[PDB]
């Protein structure tokens, strides 16, 4: 079975697929043609947005069947930093970041050297050549910032 | 191995050598950094009198909106205000992809699952700025094989601004005039904009500032929107 | 270019001109002193009488009884209340508070704990500001300090930043803002104010501009 699948710049690609297949399985088949990640797809039909765990069929989605591919580009990520005077700092950042180069953001936002600061989350301090990913720091997260001197 | 390339020598190359660095070893890993370091990149930056150039749009708190911070970095100018950005946004869905007005407005609300592309933002600018764009890969513009710079350059003519939309999988690690460095994540837009000294200044509203650099620094993957 | 200025002529410029020459030409180098000499520095001072403001004489304790005239805090009031705020705002196992604390190579430098301290013991709200993101800081730096500063009668400065900075000093030897130190100011009856760092031996009288545009003012409201 044919399907067709159309951008709004007009690019039109054709898979094969089997009305079973899962839309999480039609968005990975568009990865391996066009390399698109998942998360960057938005699939519509009748003017519906598609959902991961469901079929083709569940959707009357047939053979000659046209879907529109809308991406999605949303990418980033941000934490928040907590001073002892109250202010807090917001900073874009990503999960592979060492926690060196967040407090060189910290530094491009509020000009306090890397060595004057120590940053704490989950009760512990942070080590600088680990990453945010290693210590399970999550979007929105809060880090406290304290200021101490060698 | 470029762990031993120094800053220096980076500053002597050319922009395709430069470019060629980046395409080969400013990608970020699953979890650490590129090969690049902080130092080797900052030898791509040029000019730091960035005065005449802004940052317009800063990325808010919680808010998938970089392809209006794009186009308003791109002009100068609040040229998209929010309201505007989501009502034309919405008028696309539900005029062109079918979708009732009771969805559009669970896509609108729905911060976390909101995000545009391309298409969406060449429509925008035409239907409200009369501003035909064009877009292609930077790795698909013909003889991009013999420079880089030099196709990049020829596809852009004589624009002041282009879009970049990276797509795919990867994290780049980019030139900062700062600090800290601000990479290219995946999924996003960027801006950059074209001054008097036709010098290009490079527009992240998740970076920090403008930072001046060649155009063959853009990752070859990434795609290009150009006003005609 | 600085080393050809004479004390005389320094002693001639306005408040803003000799903040100009801090901010461009008073941070030492690595291994080497500044660009400006003890003399030079001293044409910064004003009166050079002897007030009835007094060095009260860890920097951040000595700032607060030097800008309070008075040991209004002893040192173990500091560090008792310094402990009451790690544990209860930084959600650790007060155990952790405790190797943060005791940790003499490694003592805090916080202007946050300052305010905190100064609400609940003194009932002192304070307000802060690094000197250059004052409001039209760039038309005038003294201008900006006096109308960001008021009606207080102290203020006190910590040097949040990577620079030491020489500084006038009003007897034989230069006592500079270190990296991470804390001094204060203390005003006088005439609207004059006195530079108090517990490191050096006498109060001196200088324009509220000598204070280098990066460091941090801490005021009371």
């Amino acid at each position: 079975m044919q399907i067709f699948v159309k951008t709004l710049t007009g690019k039109t690609i054709t898979l094969e697929v089997e009305p079973s297949d899962t839309i999480e399985n039609v968005k990975a088949k568009i990865q391996d043609k066009e390399g698109i990640p998942p998360d960057q797809q938005r699939l519509i039909f009748a003017g519906k947005q598609l959902e991961d765990g469901r079929t083709l069929s569940d959707y009357n989605i047939q053979k000659e069947s046209t879907l529109h591919l809308v991406l999605r580009l949303r990418g980033g990520m941000q934490i928040f930093v907590k001073t002892l005077t109250g202010k807090t700092i917001t900073l874009e950042v990503e999960p592979s970041d060492t926690i060196e180069n967040v407090k060189a953001k910290i530094q491009d936002k509020e000009g306090i050297p890397p060595d004057q600061q120590r940053l704490i989350f989950a009760g512990k301090q942070l080590e600088d050549g680990r990453t945010l990913s290693d210590y399970n720091i999550q979007k929105e997260s809060t880090l406290h910032l304290v200021l101490r001197l060698r | 191995n470029p762990q031993w390339l120094t800053e220096e020598q980076i500053k002597k190359m050319s922009p395709d050598e430069q470019g060629n660095l980046i395409d080969t070893y400013a990608a970020r890993k699953i979890n650490a950094a590129s090969d690049l370091t902080h130092a080797q990149l900052r030898g791509m930056i040029g000019s730091t009198a960035a005065s005449h150039i802004a940052i317009v749009n800063a990325q808010e708190t919680g808010l998938g909106h970089a392809g209006r911070y794009a186009i308003n970095n791109a002009l100068q100018q609040e040229a998209l205000s929010q309201n505007e950005f989501l009502s034309l946004t919405g008028q696309i869905f539900s005029n062109q992809l079918g979708m009732s007005l009771a969805d559009v407005k669970n896509l609108i609300q729905n911060q976390d699952d909101f995000g545009i592309d391309t298409g969406v933002l060449a429509q925008i600018l035409k239907q409200k700025f009369n501003q035909p764009v064009k877009e292609s890969k930077i790795c698909d513009l013909p003889d991009c094989a013999l420079s880089k710079q030099q196709a990049v350059e020829n596809y852009i003519g004589k624009a002041k601004w282009v879009i970049v939309a990276n797509i795919g999988t990867e994290v780049f690690d980019m030139p900062s005039s700062t600090h800290a460095v601000y990479p290219l994540t995946r999924g996003h837009f960027v801006a950059l904009r074209r001054d008097a000294d036709n010098r290009w200044w490079y527009l992240d509203s998740r970076g920090k500032n403008p930072v001046n650099i060649a155009l063959a620094i853009i990752p070859r993957t990434c795609t290009l929107i150009v006003p005609l």
